[PDB]
RNA sequence: GGAAGACCGAAACAGUUCUGACGUGCAAAUCGAUUGUCAGAAUUGAGUAUAGGGGCGAAAGACCAAUCGAACCAUCUAGUA
RNA sequence: AUGAGAGCCUUGGAGGACUGAAGUGGAGAAGGGUUUCGUGUGAACAGUGGUUGAUCACGAGUUAGUCGGUCCUAAGUUCAAGGCGAAAGCGAAAAUUUUCAAGUAAAACAUAAUUUUGAACGAAAGGGAAUACGGUUCCAAUUCCGUAACCUGUUGAGUAUCCGUUUGUUAUUAAAUAUGGGCCUCGUGCUCAUCCUGGCAACAGGAACGACCAUAAAGAAGCCGUCGAGAGAUAUCGGAAGAGUUUUCUUUUCUGUUUUAUAGCCGUACUACCAUGGAAGUCUUUCGCAGAGAGAUAUGGUAGAUGGGCUAGAAGAGCAUGACAUAUACUGUUGUGUCGAUAUUUUCUCCUCGGACCUUGAAAAUUUAUGGUGGGGACACGCAAACUUCUCAACAGGCCGUACCAAUAUCCGCAGCUGGUCUCCAAGGUGAAGAGUCUCUAGUCGAUAGAAUAAUGUAGGUAAGGGAAGUCGGCAAAUUAGAUCCGUAACUUCGGGAUAAGGAUUGGCUCUGAAGAUUGAGAUAGUCGCGAUUAUCAAUUAACAAUCAAUUCAGAACUGGCACGGACUUGGGGAAUCCGACU
RNA sequence: UUGAUCAAAGUAUCACGAGU
């Protein structure tokens, strides 16, 4: 083995030193440096992940375009689709409901 | 449990002999593969003796 | 095979504690950590959560119950009584 | 070190050029009592502290 | 590089271009291949012909600075 | 974390401006996700409905009352306990409850109070077994230490 | 199957015995073998917070910069004897 | 070889050793403050010496849009005086201080529902825009040079975007991202219209009204365990190329074979959704019990790819090796760089599911989506547009840190003090093991040196016979110890006691047996000309027949001071009393 | 019943006209 000097100057085990071993050409093995882990939106009520869209993080989303970040449909990157199908009914039969009521 | 999915997805085994052959293996009653090999030379000959 | 006798789950305290207080916890400890019927989904996979919050994890109901029981009996007469107590108001 | 102020280089600066020798020439003045540096600090003997 | 091509034009299309200051080849025993040096980019075409390469060497716009390694 | 029982966290529509305005509460016992509560007067006797003590009739069991007719909610708050209407007054409005410790107030009649024993009891019947479980109940709540006795 | 202020033990943290070394030391508390714990009421850094008839204390009148049955500093002060 | 003088460290060659990857190794934090690195050198200092030096003298040396600060807020400092105090000032989670607001291209006749707190600090380990490789110095390097990228900002140029029809074209068509429609003499006439499209669905593509109010999400996370994926390493067996060894024998014993960011494309495992469908004779599936009429198994698909494979980078990049060749300089050049496979959280990272809990495990900056009313874009014979959330191009990026030590000699302990002082990387062997002994890479032999081996010592051994008689007391020492199999008492809180006790076994050599994986094997009839060419299933079928891999477990012969845990590592045990329950 | 709401619709009278 070679053993690895890092490349910051922070020592500790943080986070924000998280890293990995990979052979350069000269056969050298140095630290490259990982960034945390990018990830996709969660539903509004199911508090999963979403179909679609890639994972991110906050700084990466400015340089993106729309269909990366979102569906296609109505409530997209926000509701999970059996949620707002959820949602389309409820609000559907409650405005049926309200009319029928107030006669 | 992989003897036993090549021996549902060849034909071999009926499903209703893997919930009770699934649970004989999950539980002790296995030692080798080839005595599981030898219930099925053995619990498969009488069902088609029975038919 | 009935790998113990009496204790059950507290063998995990074991020979500690006093055996009339490992007694007692034993009831509390059965009771927590079980799975119970879910009211709203009707499979029973409603396990607590924190002190007092219990959730079921088909069907995403959390239901706020005992502190190791799902439903205490001091509450299962009110939320009883209170209907009773409900009908003999509107009339 | 490594990770220093601007003000704490500023003076261990000065404190790098104080820590001279007398100049050859001085002892030669005429009433001219400078013996040797009187006030040189050094790295491992005399801190700094202040 | 980060960018190859696949269409020769397009390989043509870059080499006439307001950026893209230099072009270099490079022969291999395989094949040889074609390289732009662009701003934000540098194109790489790869042809392994051998016959095709002096057909599109020229094919150039001749102002463009050729780098020549054989 | 440091309390005994658990909270809810409702939200209602702000009448005056466009805000969802959320509410912690002090959950009642068997309040589920998604149900609807019903904090007002003319509001019904169901749990964990608010409602004036004026309203719900003398049996009623109540939590999370107001001790000053509109100052959010002081008697009876923690996990199990709870306080009985026992009995009212249509002369000058005063509402006599009975608290947790006993001891039968004379609140006035118009103060909120949520109907119902409240959720995450009891609790005191476990041991705590060990003093690592009394050294993670204090952790959270304050150095009430391991308490040395003064005659030592 | 893999629970537990469960077990033996490494790193670490501690300091039982030798009443071993040493005892004008290597050291104003260390050296050596022997021991205690080791997944937790765990061990640690950094930022903070608490200030002297005060603080902090799982309590020994322990600790609060080799200082503690009351810190340290300057003064009253060349106290009085 | 120096040099006046050499046991040092002075150096260089042989050299025998130590540390031994949890190092006496390579780097950082705090601290230090020039110790750094060259050239010199007398005294002093280096408790011996000294030609040497962390000393002395003199010259030098720290390069950033990407590494950090800086930016955000945590605990907290609490900080407009409304207040209080003789003042200074204040054990101030203020709780009252007209707007005590943070505010908006917002209309009139104090923009409108609105915000209670002002204001600021506080983290070179938390939050956070982005860079990596090959080279280079006596001294610096993600900072310079080389080459290939990127982020933030401003700016520029292309990019849904021209219709029926008919200008091209007889029409079919073609510019045109689509037309139609009645009428009419067809229509040339009239009129009508683009804020894009696909897929049943999950969702998909190059873009495709943020300017607000509102909601949701990301940021935003502990702990312990965990199937599986890949990286890195180490490891056999193969190619190659060059070294090692030749008492004798060894197709040997060894080194080396590499591919950074960034991209493009294929891409499949895994989890969850979508469609068809309807499940008891219940089936699916995990090491683990997880699911299913609230839609299972099946068949097809979508999502995510963190995972790799290709190919750009990749100049035989460069690199590395090994041939040459050139008095030689900045050298020209040949040739290689290739297969398979096994292994562990000896280590990271990704994914999955769990577990404990009277514990339930940060906030804000910043970002993003979608929903909303009103407003803008919006002609079709087009000219275009597009804070365009597409592509491309220009330009710019300030301030401050950056050397070196990190300790048996740069730090603190008055000192070159055996003490102390936070982290990261981590080889082979035997072994359960980051243990203990030995070694490889790097690193040292510096602890004042020679002679001699008296007494007493500090430290370590052994000792006939007896075995605690010694002693306050078995203090100290001695014994036992790993592993497999047998076996186990009083008492008990039923959990333990317990490794109770008490026994047996173990090396070497040559064998045998058991445990798996991918392929199935593939009868049968004929063609072409044994070659070539064309397929069903009863059974097969346990190391079926091949091929391949794993190291554990059970035996059996033979065998030697019968010394076998041969070093190392490594409980003496039992009967009681008294105290504290236990950690 | 785990939807949704903000920012006037209507109405009347005047401005009841301006450009035309």
């Amino acid at each position: 083995v070679q053993r690895l000097t890092l490349r910051r100057r922070l020592s500790y085990n943080t986070r924000s030193n998280k890293r990995r071993i990979v052979r350069t050409p000269g056969g050298r093995l140095v630290y490259q440096y990982v960034k945390k882990n990018p990830t996709v939106p969660r539903c509004g009520q199911c508090k999963e992940k979403l179909k679609g869209i890639t994972p991110s993080r906050p700084s990466e989303r400015p340089r993106m375009s729309k269909r990366l970040k979102t569906v296609s449909r109505t409530y997209g990157g926000v509701l999970c689709h059996s949620c707002l199908r959820e949602r389309i009914v409820r609000a559907f039969l409650i405005e049926e409901q309200k009319i029928v009521k107030a006669l | 449990r992989r003897l036993l999915k090549k021996y549902r997805d060849s034909k071999k085994i009926d499903r209703h002999l893997y919930h009770d052959l699934y649970m004989k293996c999950k539980g002790n009653v296995f030692k080798n593969k080839r005595v599981l090999m030898e219930y099925i030379h053995k619990k498969k000959a009488e069902k088609q003796r029975s038919k | 095979a009935k790998r113990t006798k009496k204790v059950g789950i507290v063998g995990k305290y074991g020979t500690r504690y006093g055996a009339s207080l490992r007694k007692m916890v034993k009831k509390m400890e059965i009771t927590q950590h079980s799975k119970y019927t879910c009211s709203f989904c009707g499979k029973d996979s409603m396990k607590r959560a924190v002190v007092g919050i219990w959730s079921c994890k088909r069907c995403k109901r959390t239901v706020a119950g005992g502190a190791w029981v799902y439903s205490t009996t001091a509450a299962a007469s009110v939320r009883s009584a209170v209907r009773r107590l409900r009908e003999t108001k509107e009339q | 070190a490594a990770h220093k102020s601007f003000r704490i280089k500023q003076k261990l600066a000065k404190k790098l050029k104080q820590n001279r020798s007398v100049p050859q020439w001085v002892r030669l003045r005429t009433g001219n009592t400078i013996r040797y540096n009187a006030k040189r600090r050094h790295w491992r003997r005399t801190k700094l502290k202040l | 590089m980060p960018r190859e091509i696949k269409e020769v034009k397009d390989f043509l299309n870059k080499a006439r271009r307001s950026d893209a200051r230099a072009v270099k080849i490079k022969k291999n025993p395989t094949n040889t291949k074609f390289k732009i040096r662009c701003s934000r980019f540098l194109y790489t075409l790869v042809v392994q012909d051998k016959e095709k390469a002096d057909k599109i060497k020229q094919s150039l716009p001749p102002g463009l600075q050729v780098k020549e390694v054989k | 974390p440091g309390r005994g029982a658990p909270l809810a966290v409702v939200h209602f529509r702000d009448p005056y401006r466009y805000k969802i305005r959320k509410e912690l509460f002090i959950a009642p016992e068997g309040m589920h996700t998604g149900q609807f509560v019903y904090c007002g007067r003319k509001a019904t006797l169901q749990i964990g409905n608010v409602m004036p003590l004026s309203q719900m009739p003398e049996g009623t069991i109540i939590c999370n009352l107001e001790e000053k007719t509109g100052d959010r909610g002081r008697l009876a708050r923690t996990s199990g306990n709870y306080a009985t209407v026992i009995a009212h007054n249509q002369d000058t409005k005063k509402t006599r409850v009975k608290l947790p410790s006993g001891a039968k107030k004379v609140v006035p009649s118009a103060n909120r109070a949520m109907v119902g024993i409240v959720a995450g009891g009891g609790r005191i019947d476990k041991p705590i077994l060990k003093a690592g479980r009394a050294y993670h109940k204090y952790k959270v709540k304050r150095n009430s230490w391991p308490k040395v006795r003064g005659v030592a």
